[PDB]
């Protein structure tokens, strides 16, 4: 009974170009809680990058919250990338300024 | 404005380097107040909303020694259940529970839950009644057994009436400017050109508390459930929420197209559209 | 803050 996260990634407020802002990755309906996350800046990790306490939903899959801030502009790319032990393999999920 | 004290409660067998053998995150409403963990028999508690400044020293306290008992009595209990499930030795094995009561506006109790799961799976329930227990499976018909023959639900009342209503009768005071509060949503529709030629219509619903919330598409003399595309509600970061559901329509036709909102911050749904 | 022994 394993059971694979979603991902969503996106600003907290809506996005402008050169205004701060912050990152969210928000990754739901996953079983075993164990989940490694990470956050990139144009394929750098972002070291300061914060975690929501992990909690869990009324079909007993967790979720969590990690964000971090950031500027968005016009050249600059965001991911998410994500394991867990329903996966063979990691997945990114990169930020869409539309969604 | 029925609110509601909620605790989730996940206990692990064999849990990985630093991660907890026991972890319970507490809630009122959809606001976080604490975390509690036992790491290497290490127990920590830490804060999470603002109105927890304003409690005792004895109340941290007398948590600490509730997670190391906690902590303790769930892992025999993993080992247990590992025993009457003929499972093996050397994997990991999750039991989870939730712990809540409810109450009304003029505090009056309405309800309270204890539910658990035994690797991901309903396990054992507590009926609404609060004295009688449902099981699945023949393991956890010996859990019900010994829980009636004890009289536990006895214990699981006391409880209920005493500390779960002591503590959210506390916090709705000392947070009431945070959690006696509905924010409606700010909602706004976004339009997509396609590369095809046609158009998505992504309706926004931003800012609101509580989550729950409902956003629909309609067209006119059409139904678009299954033509939605709807996220996950999702926390902003800030103790508001955020939702879209999208749909994808002809060049020309946007004004065709109608998105509702509703939420119990508004006084009635809004009505949206393309505006242009 | 409550646990019942399951078994
Ligand atoms: C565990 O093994 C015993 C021994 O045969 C069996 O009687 C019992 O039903 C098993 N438990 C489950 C849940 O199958
Ligand atoms: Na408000």
């Amino acid at each position: 009974i394993q059971k694979t996260p979603q991902i969503q990634v996106y600003s907290r407020h809506p996005p402008e170009n050169g205004k701060p802002n912050i990152l969210n990755c928000y990754v739901t309906q996953f079983h075993p809680p164990h989940i490694e996350i990470q956050m990139l800046k144009n394929g750098k990790k972002i070291p300061k990058v914060e975690m929501s306490d992990m909690s869990f939903s009324k079909d007993w899959s967790f979720y969590i919250l990690a964000h971090t801030e950031f500027t968005p502009t016009e050249t600059d790319t965001y991911a998410c990338r994500v394991k867990h032990d329903s996966m063979a393999e990691p997945k990114t999920v990169y930020w869409d300024r539309d969604m | 404005g029925s609110h509601s004290l909620r605790y989730f409660h996940t206990a692990v067998s064999r849990p990985g380097r630093g991660e907890p053998q026991y972890i319970s995150v507490g809630y009122v409403d959809d606001v976080q107040f604490q975390r509690c963990d036992s790491i290497e028999e290490i127990p920590r508690m830490e804060p999470r909303a603002p109105w927890m400044e304003k409690e005792r020293p004895e109340y941290w306290k007398e948590l600490k020694l509730k997670v190391k008992n906690i902590a303790q009595s769930a892992r025999a209990n993993l080992r247990t259940l590992l025993r009457y499930y003929n499972q093996s030795e050397g994997g990991s094995h999750i039991l989870q529970w939730m712990v809540s009561c409810e109450v009304g506006p003029d505090m009056r109790l309405l309800g309270a839950h204890y539910q658990a799961a035994y690797d991901g799976s309903d396990y054992i329930t507590l009926n609404e009644d609060l004295s009688s227990w449902t099981a699945v499976d023949m393991v956890s018909q010996i859990t019900k057994s010994r829980l009636e023959s004890a009289g536990t639900a006895e214990y699981f009342r006391a409880y209920v009436e005493g500390e779960c209503l002591e503590l959210l009768h506390r916090f709705l005071r000392n947070g009431k400017e945070i959690l006696q509060r509905a924010d409606p949503p700010k909602a706004h529709v976004a339009h997509h050109p396609r590369p095809k030629g046609d158009v998505t219509l992504r309706c926004w619903a931003l800012g609101f508390y509580p989550a729950d919330i409902t956003l629909t598409w309609q067209k006119d003399e059409e139904d678009l459930t299954q033509d939605m595309e709807l996220v996950e509600t999702r926390p902003s970061g800030d103790g508001t929420f955020q939702k879209w559901a999208a749909v994808v329509v002809p060049s020309g036709e946007e004004q065709r197209y109608t998105c509702y909102v509703h939420h119990e911050g508004l006084t009635e749904p809004l009505a949206l559209k393309w505006r242009s | 803050m409550f646990f019942i022994n399951v078994l």
